[PDB]
């Protein structure tokens, strides 16, 4: 949930 | 979602704790391309292909060229009407004992330049470095950030890589460290700062009005912040030139450039 992603 | 400005302004008149979430669309009117519009390409790549620890691991010179270009472009940019409306709103409401907080995905610092005080920069800053060896975070506005980058970063497709030896990219000057610096920017696959996330969660949990401005709402976790607030039954107003995958979760959608709609909404 804390990871930058796309998403 | 409602397009009633009057209904939004009735909530705005009463709100004690406003969260404003912003993305690259709030800076578009300063003459700064968004990531997914225009405009978003740098040589043959978009930001998602460069803003990754794998690009940096295998071609740190290319990633530095990209961030250098962005730093140098951003130096001359000025806050626009949307950034000003947001800052001025915070100032005015603060004198009434009312809280306004900006949670931005932008690393451009234009909210800071506009006069925003309560700012959460959840993806870092174009003007900060972090050392890959010792971890120190430092503010850096130097033009150019290192000598090897002088005149580099040209954005046209067909521009050749500078291919700067790793020793000549920006290096850490703390305690003779010498380590390779990276941009202090959150990349794809990387964790947002847990302390920042704790502050965000407290703002989202307690706010009583929320605006989500100039974001495509496709990058996570940021894309779920405004929906979280909406799902508590709190009014959320989206300000964007187009609809997003999140639009239908919100109380309001105000279509148009936010340099027009934000001054009206926050007046
Ligand atoms: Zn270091």
């Amino acid at each position: 949930t804390a990871r930058k992603s796309t998403g | 979602p409602s397009s009633s400005m009057a209904d939004f302004r009735k909530f705005f008149a009463k709100a004690k704790h406003i969260v404003i979430i912003s993305g690259a669309g709030v800076s578009a009117e300063s003459g700064v391309p968004t990531f997914r519009g225009a405009g978003g390409y740098w040589r043959k790549w978009q930001a998602q292909d460069l803003a990754t620890p794998l690009a940096f691991a295998h071609n740190p010179s290319r990633v530095w060229e990209f961030y250098h270009y962005r730093r140098e472009v951003m130096g001359s940019k000025e806050p626009n009407a949307g950034h000003r409306a947001i800052a001025e709103c915070e100032t005015r409401l603060g004198k009434q004992g009312r809280r306004v907080v900006v949670i931005t995905q932008n690393i451009d610092e234009l909210h800071r330049k506009a006069g925003t005080k309560n700012l959460l920069e959840i993806h870092g800053s174009l003007f900060k470095t972090r050392c890959t060896s010792c971890g120190v975070v430092a503010e850096n506005y130097k033009s150019p950030i290192c000598p090897a980058l002088s005149g580099k970063g040209a954005p046209e497709p067909g521009t050749q890589d500078a291919s700067i030896p790793v020793e000549k990219l920006p290096r850490c000057e703390e305690a003779g460290c010498g380590g390779l610096l990276r941009p202090h920017v959150v990349w794809f696959g990387e964790n947002l700062d847990p302390a920042i996330l704790e502050e965000v969660d407290r703002e989202l949990a307690h706010c009583d009005l929320c605006l989500v401005v100039g974001t495509s709402s496709v990058v996570y976790p940021a894309a779920m912040f405004a929906p979280q607030v909406a799902a508590r039954g709190v009014p959320v107003a989206e300000f964007n030139t187009e609809t997003t995958p999140a639009t239908n979760r919100f109380r309001f959608h105000f279509q148009g450039p936010c340099g027009t709609t934000l001054p009206e909404a926050l007046a």
